[PDB]
């Protein structure tokens, strides 16, 4: 009782001071003390100590080794519950360390036992982690399946506010990744934001960010500002909020210059987030396509320089984008690089008569083969 | 075994629901876990849900 | 559905006792309305006094009954059933005083009347009395107390309540009233009661068309205001 | 206040962005002037008040299902501009359950381009059910 | 000569001008139910090659069960608007008629009309009236209603396989209804339409108020976060009543005070309650 | 079989006493109430939501004491609740007079169930349209029972009756553990009522009583407010 | 119709309310009784087995009436409770009057007489409870008795009532050896017949309660088997089934 509290407070202070080797040595030294105490209490303490050790930025590479040695200690002492706790946190650490393949392997090798065991909260957490690493691996259908399994298991137990907030976060992220319906992604992100706010967790701000991002993807950027001036959003107002505000303003004004300026300014909050970066790049590409089509209706043989001046980008970027649209069977036209022009025409239909004539020629080629099958009877 | 006394049309529904899970996962094969959970969905039983009523008959 | 509404002991398939609801509807058959307001240190009841005949002795038309020197009641519904419940309540109060020495609280008066009503509801022997009773009394250590008793046997205390035809409207007006915090003086309590009745009836309220019973902490005796006092209260209300 | 806005200024509903209110119940004792009030306001706007006399407008009547619906719709609103009423003023307001479901299907929600405004004046308050109290 | 087939509205036969004009966008937050209904009655009529590839005989009958005013009929309307088949709408009250043998005759006429205009979708609306459990009948009315149910069962999955038609049903309870109707062969899918929660309610509010004028100070969240269990019909009623309250006070912009008043008005659902049932 | 839904002394051809089931339906249409037993005691909570501010919240208390160590809440008709409370108190006093020891919870539940049964064995009398959740503490062990209009009594570990009782039971089996404590019990019961409570839980809208070793005590509104603040 | 009142004879002389109670007995949980040399046992299914139901009586279907008597129960809960309390009262009245335990059969008849009253006098619904009786006395030793809602009773060596009663009685007819049956064989037979009659597989022990009656040094001990011995009985049944599988 006194010893446990002293160990936990010493670990907290040490993590504040950041001596990874000392914390690891303390964890090894308190191993005999774990047998002298109860099971659930020892699991709680080991989980707290490992969390304090892992949370700090001391990326010395001994984190995975410490987790593996804790797992081997648990296997030696046959403490299955704490063992699965270590595996779950190891999967989380692997996901956060961009070591997705081993995270996938550990999750796959653990999910069987966690399905056998009735601790469905850990199973929900591991299923969410599997969905997260699948989405990070671009395997969207598998991530969606894992998320659906996580939700099915979640609607059978009491989900704490943190677990429900994580569930809503991942559901909104998955819905956003499948760019077919953004209203439900926004709703799930708002639910995750409320759940995270109820516990004052940091990730709440991320939720807010995604909600604003969602409000941009239904080409309604104004509400983003209306979302920032909301009772729960004043507390989280900051550099990221103004970043999304100016991005929404650029989208509202249909200005790619403003969009690129906003991206360059808040490069830390618009490129370091994979979801935000991907969706904003997609939105910028669509806006570029729309404006290129808009300024191409009047002309017939306009130069690339004039279009670049109209839309305010580089000539090379405009030329590459135009070539991409032409190649992808978008707006019809051909670029003349020799003088610098993009001609436009009216794409003559196909002359259905000739296509049907070709089909008939093939059909009576078949008929002639059939007659060749005949006429063998002299 | 997992279908203790079905109707026979419930078996066809079980196969159809396993195929539906395969379709929703965009695959063409069917797995054993898929079949078992399709059985669970098709075998949905509605109990009294009122222990007061169930405890009338001791 | 409505084929289960001929015996008070028969539960409808939805679990509803329709005969009790029919007694509740019969509450409004009297055609009058009564409003009770509990002030900071007083309780007041005002009831419609409809004498549609110059031949009636206006003294005996009263719907206000003194159950006990400190506990007063106002009745709504059929007059015969209301008077029967009044005598039953008076007998219960006398029995309580005789068997326990001290005066019965209004709490227990309504509780016992509601128990009798419930017994009539569960045993299909007597038709439930379709009369609503409102009791006012100065209960020591609790100040004024206003209680309502229904044919169903559900007794409840009220800061302010009403019964009769215009029950929903009067209750809504009171709900609008008791919400804005105010000094609930005795004059203020009478003012609230009379304003409720007038607003729900849209009647100029000549002093002979209403009856007011009053109990106060200063004098914990059930007092029925004379017509002169009713006129004084009305003229104070108008200005 | 209930009817003149749908007649005089239907555009204010678009200004706020809401479907016009259809079901307005002028419930009260018969013979007190309900249809008189309706005719008075109709003459105030000179709009053809087509009070329903069942025939060519019966809908809920279970003898025929969809032909009666067709008569209800086409005879009024389309041919005759607007302003409707109903007979048996307390009949449908109060197989009876199925009759109520069919009434709800008849009245639930129709296109506002064509007006089937159901200004009912049922004679009693107890002849109502919560299934109609929805706006 | 042979005249062109004069197939017309007949019973309902929703024409291209009679579409309900309700889209999936008009529906706020019914993701699971939308997905199930689209897999059942929209995907087979367009992407049948996937069903052939798996070889699973896509379902023919679905039933939406849940509290009233939760969007079953509107989802049927949305399916009608976004379908390439011949939609048929009918409630389980038009079948019950006098002149015994017209109910089953109507059922078989509707199913034959759907077969003729294949592909077709039959949305059987509120069905608690005629789908009830076939308990031992002893009267003419009971015999006829059980006859109607039997004709429905025979037409939905009988000796004559219809093929290329779909059946959609609505119910409030789903604890009732004959197990023959709930057979996987007849009603393969049973979707539940529960009361909207804090998530679905937010989507419903955003969808309904996306057309209204509203105002800056109107924060729908203050009404979403309320723990009251209200349905999509309740959300729509609240919005319409708030708009009418704003209009009555001669205001073209809906304020928060009218929203609060309308929410308080709609929330009140005790009425009398007689205060002893509670 | 509607012809057998009127008589309380007539078996249906399927052998069901329909009127008792109708009384149980009336019970299920009552105000939500929850009762959960933890290793430290029992907790009974109920929704005392009035139709308006006019109703005096403190006038009538839904959670009532039977003995010093026995409490009892209800779901269903209100007036029948008072009759059952009076009969339970009288039975407890009779047992105390006979045996000089406070009545065991199981014995009181049995006698109250018999009393409720007495109203289901004759025509012209209506079954008690209320279900009772009774808490008691004897022999260093909590006891929670549910008595029904049918006279059937069980030994619920954790349950909910009244409106949305299915929702309360579904919320249970999730937030309920047999090794909880009285404080955790109070929190879980308040949450379970929140799953079926429409509006803000004002301290006067919820009545909670605790059956612990010291006896049965109904929580004062101050403690209810403190627990609600700790929960919300 | 002639089923509105318990005292109305049908034109064919059938009391329809009594037959309705008898058929309603089928709704009650399966309870079975087997007699054997030096023993007699009851078994019953717990039916409602929800995880939130605390099991504090341990004998929700088995009751101890006298020192050397026990009864099962299958019927309405309230009728079962009053019938068991009145059985105990009759047994104790007999013991007080004669200073000798009531010889089983008489007790049955006593209760049965009372049930007959509810099928004869008007205004009273017939007791919709049928119950088994096991006991021992100085006259006929171990005895097993079957009762009906009509108040008719009968001696038996192996019989069951409640859910799937016909299947249980057929199985007992097939697998009972008169004269050469012991307590262990009776317990095994009860376990197997409960497994077959209960649609649930593997016959989980906490869903079944077994109470035995045996004479031990003139003390007629009545035991209710705890869960632990039912675990090993279920394991024994499973291993016999596995051994019988060897034929394939
Ligand atoms: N305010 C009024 N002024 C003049 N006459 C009236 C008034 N109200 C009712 N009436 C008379 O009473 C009758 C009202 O009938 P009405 O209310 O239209 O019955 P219903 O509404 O059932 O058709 C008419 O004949 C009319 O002459
Ligand atoms: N998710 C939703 N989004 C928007 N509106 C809804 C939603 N759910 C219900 N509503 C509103 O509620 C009404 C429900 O009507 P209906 O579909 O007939 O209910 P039910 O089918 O449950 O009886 C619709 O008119 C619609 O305007
Ligand atoms: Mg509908």
């Amino acid at each position: 009782q006194v010893k446990e509290q002293s160990i936990l407070e010493l670990g907290s202070l040490l993590a504040k001071t950041g001596q990874a080797a000392e914390l690891g040595g303390l964890l090894k030294y308190v191993r005999p003390f774990l047998n002298s105490i109860s099971k659930a209490k020892a699991a709680r303490l080991v989980r707290s100590l490992l969390d304090l050790f892992l949370d700090m930025e001391a990326a010395t590479g001994q984190e995975v080794e410490l987790c593996l040695e804790c797992i081997e200690w648990a296997k030696s002492e046959k403490r299955t519950f704490l063992r699965q706790a270590l595996e779950a946190r190891l999967v989380s650490l692997y996901f956060d360390t961009k070591r997705y393949q081993e995270a996938l392997h550990l999750g796959s090798q653990l999910l069987r036992e966690l399905k056998k065991m009735d601790d469905k909260a850990l199973l929900v957490e591991v299923q969410l982690l599997e969905s997260k690493t699948y989405h990070a691996l671009s395997n969207l259908p598998k991530a969606r399946a894992a998320l659906t399994s996580a939700r099915t298991t979640a609607n059978a137990i009491y989900c704490p506010p943190k677990l429900q907030a994580t569930l809503d976060m991942q559901s909104g992220i998955i819905h956003a990744a499948e760019e077919k319906d953004w209203k439900t992604a926004y709703s799930y992100f708002y639910e995750a934001f409320e759940g995270y706010d109820s516990i004052d967790s940091p990730k709440a701000i991320t939720s807010l960010k995604y909600m604003l991002l969602c409000k941009i993807m239904l080409n309604t950027p104004e509400d983003v500002q209306a979302l920032v001036s909301g009772k729960l959003a004043l507390r989280y107002a900051g550099r990221q909020t103004e970043a999304l505000k100016c991005v929404a303003q650029a989208s509202k004004n249909r200005s790619l210059a403003d969009f690129e300026k906003a991206l360059t300014d808040y490069r830390a909050e618009l490129r370091d987030d994979p979801i935000i970066s991907t969706h904003l790049a997609k939105l910028y590409d669509n806006l570029l396509e729309q404006n290129l089509i808009r300024v191409i209706e009047p002309f017939s043989r306009v130069q690339i320089e004039h279009i670049s001046s109209l839309i305010k980008l580089s000539k090379a970027d405009v030329e590459r984008k135009l070539s991409q649209m032409i190649l992808d069977k978008k707006f019809h036209g051909i670029l003349d690089q020799g003088e610098g022009v993009l001609i436009i025409f009216d794409e003559p239909p196909v002359d259905k008569t000739y296509e049907a004539a070709l089909e008939t020629i093939q059909n009576m080629s078949k008929v002639v083969d059939s007659l060749y099958n005949k006429a063998k009877k002299l | 075994e997992l279908m203790p006394g079905a109707s026979g049309a419930e078996v066809k529904g079980v196969c159809t629901e396993a195929g539906m899970y395969a379709l929703r996962e965009r695959r063409v094969h069917v797995t054993q876990e898929d079949f078992e959970m399709a059985v669970a969905k098709v075998m949905q039983k509605d109990s009294e849900k009122n222990m007061s009523i169930k405890k009338l008959w001791k | 559905s409505a084929g289960f509404d001929r015996h008070i002991t028969i539960f409808s398939p939805e679990g509803r006792l329709y005969q009790v609801e029919y007694a509740f509807k019969a509450i409004n058959q009297g055609g009058l309305t009564s409003v009770a307001v509990r002030g900071k240190d007083c309780a007041v009841i005002v009831t419609q006094k409809k004498v549609p005949d110059k031949l009636l002795d206006s003294s005996t038309v009263t719907h206000l009954f003194k159950i006990t020197e400190n506990i007063g009641c106002v009745m709504t519904g059929m007059t015969a059933d209301s008077r029967s419940q009044v005598q039953r309540a008076r007998y219960e109060a006398a029995n309580w005083k005789y068997k326990y020495g001290y005066e019965i609280p209004v709490d227990m008066l309504c509780k016992r009347i509601a128990d009798i009503s419930q017994v009539y509801t569960q045993n299909a022997e007597m038709r439930p009395l379709g009369c609503c009773m409102i009791l006012i009394g100065i209960d020591e250590e609790q100040g004024p107390q206003v209680y309502k008793c229904d044919p169903a046997g559900y007794y409840c205390g009220f800061k302010a309540t009403a019964a009769g035809v215009k029950q929903t409207e009067s209750t809504s007006f009171l709900e609008k009233k008791v919400k804005k915090k105010f000094d609930w003086t005795f004059e203020q309590t009478v003012e609230t009661a009379i304003t409720c009745l007038s607003t729900v009836l849209s009647i100029d309220f000549k002093p002979s068309e209403i009856e007011v019973g009053v109990v106060t902490v200063e004098n914990p005796k059930f007092r029925i205001l004379t017509e002169a006092e009713i006129d004084a209260h009305l003229v104070a209300l108008a200005e | 206040e209930v009817i003149e806005l749908p007649l005089t200024n239907p555009e204010l509903f678009q200004r706020v962005g809401i479907i016009p209110p259809k079901g307005c119940l002028l419930y009260g004792p018969p013979g007190t002037g309900k249809t008189l009030l309706a005719r008075a306001v109709a003459s105030q706007l000179d709009c053809n008040f087509l009070k329903v006399v069942s025939s060519s407008i019966v809908d809920k009547y279970i003898g025929e299902s969809a032909r009666l619906i067709r008569e209800m719709f086409n005879y009024a609103r389309d041919h005759q501009p607007c302003i409707i009423f109903m007979d048996e003023i307390d009949a449908i307001g109060g197989e009876i359950q199925r009759t109520l479901m069919e009434l709800l299907n008849q009245m639930d929600g129709f296109d506002t381009l064509h007006r089937v405004k159901m200004i009912m004046a049922t004679n009693r308050p107890d002849t109502l059910d919560p299934a109609l109290l929805r706006p | 000569d042979v005249l062109p087939p004069e197939a017309d509205s007949s019973i309902m036969m929703l024409t291209s001008d009679q579409k309900p004009d309700v889209m999936y966008a008009d529906i706020g937050g019914m993701d699971i139910q939308k997905q199930e209904v689209r897999e059942a009655v929209e995907l087979p009529l367009t992407h049948f090659e996937l069903y052939k590839q798996i070889g699973i005989d896509p379902p023919r009958g679905v039933l939406m069960y849940g509290p009233p005013g939760c969007g079953k009929t509107m989802l049927a309307k949305a399916v009608a608007h976004h379908t390439t088949a011949a939609f048929i709408r009918v409630v389980g009250s038009e079948f019950v008629q006098k002149y015994l043998g017209e109910g089953p005759r109507m059922v078989r006429d509707v199913f034959r009309l759907a077969k003729e205009n294949a592909p077709a979708i039959i949305f059987i609306d509120e069905i608690d009236a005629i789908a009830t459990k076939r308990f031992d009948a002893q009267t003419g009315a009971d015999r006829e209603v059980q006859r109607i149910l039997l004709e429905l069962l025979n037409q939905m999955d009988g000796f004559d396989q219809n093929v290329n038609v779909k059946v959609i049903m609505a119910t409030n309870r789903a604890d009732t209804l004959d197990p023959a109707l709930l057979r996987p062969g007849r009603l393969d899918r049973k979707i539940e339409f529960p009361l909207p929660d804090r998530r679905q309610k937010r989507l419903i509010f955003s969808t309904i108020t996306s057309k209204m004028n509203l105002s800056e100070e109107v924060d729908l969240e203050d009404y979403v976060a309320r723990p009251d269990k209200i349905s999509g019909a309740d959300i729509n009623s609240i919005c319409q009543e708030s708009g009418m309250l704003a209009v009555r006070e001669n205001r073209y912009i809906v304020l928060a005070k009218d929203f609060e008043k309308a929410y308080k008005t709609v929330i009140k659902k005790d009425e009398q309650e007689h205060e002893f049932y509670k | 079989e509607r012809g057998y839904s009127f008589s309380l002394t007539t078996f249906s051809p399927s052998g069901k006493l329909v009127q008792i089931e109708y009384a149980l339906a009336a019970v299920a249409g009552g105000a939500p109430s929850v009762g959960i037993k933890a290793a430290n005691g029992v907790v009974l909570a109920t929704e005392k939501k009035q139709k308006s501010i006019l109703y005096d919240e403190r006038s009538v208390h839904k959670v009532e004491p039977i003995t010093k160590h026995i409490g009892l809440v209800y779901s269903g008709m209100g007036p029948d609740y008072r009759v059952l409370v009076h009969r339970a108190r009288k039975l407890a006093q009779q047992y105390y007079l006979v045996y000089q020891e406070p009545i065991p919870t199981a014995q009181l539940v049995q006698r109250v169930a018999s009393v409720m049964q007495e109203y289901t064995q004759s025509g012209g009398v209506r079954p008690f349209g209320v279900s009772l959740l009774i808490c008691g503490w004897n022999e260093g062990r909590p006891y929670l029972f549910q008595s029904d209009p049918s006279g059937a009594y069980f030994a619920w570990k954790a349950t909910a009756m009244g409106k949305n009782y299915v929702n309360g039971k579904t919320f249970l089996e999730k937030r309920y553990n047999e090794d909880l404590e009285l404080e955790d019990a109070i929190h879980t019961a308040i949450l379970t009522l929140k799953e079926s409570f429409e509006g803000q839980m004002t301290e006067d809208n919820i009545e909670v009583g605790i059956c612990n070793e010291a006896g049965f005590r109904r929580l004062t509104p101050t403690e209810v407010k403190d627990y609600l603040a700790a929960i919300a | 119709r002639y089923d509105s009142r318990t005292t109305i004879f049908s034109p064919e002389g059938r009391l329809y309310q009594v037959e309705y109670a008898m058929e309603a007995i089928g709704h009650a949980g399966t309870c079975l009784g087997i007699l054997a040399n030096d023993g007699v046992l009851l078994a019953a299914e717990r039916r409602n087995i929800h995880k939130l139901l605390d099991e504090v009586f341990f004998s929700e279907k088995i009751y101890k009436l006298n020192e050397d008597m026990a009864c099962s129960v299958a019927g309405i809960t309230s009728d079962a409770n009053v019938l068991t309390n009145e059985l105990r009262l009759i047994a104790q009245r007999y013991l007080l009057q004669y200073q000798e335990p009531i010889p089983c059969e008489q007790l049955v008849t006593a209760l049965c007489d009372i049930k007959q009253a509810y099928t004869q006098f008007g205004g009273k619904r017939p007791f919709g409870v049928s119950l088994l009786y096991i006991g021992w006395d100085k006259h006929y030793g171990f005895q097993l008795y079957q009762s009906d809602p009509s108040g008719n009773y009968g001696g038996w060596k192996a019989t069951c009532i409640g859910n799937n009663s016909a299947a249980a009685v057929s199985m007992l007819k097939q697998d009972y050896k008169e004269g050469e049956m012991t307590l262990k064989s009776a317990l095994a037979l009860a376990i197997k017949v409960l497994n077959k009659t209960m649609d649930v597989s593997k016959l989980s022990a906490e869903k079944v309660e077994i109470a035995t009656l045996t004479r031990e040094n003139g003390k007629t001990v009545i035991r209710v088997l705890k869960q632990k011995e039912v675990e090993q009985l279920i394991k024994k049944h499973e291993e016999e089934e596995a051994k019988a599988e060897r034929e394939k």
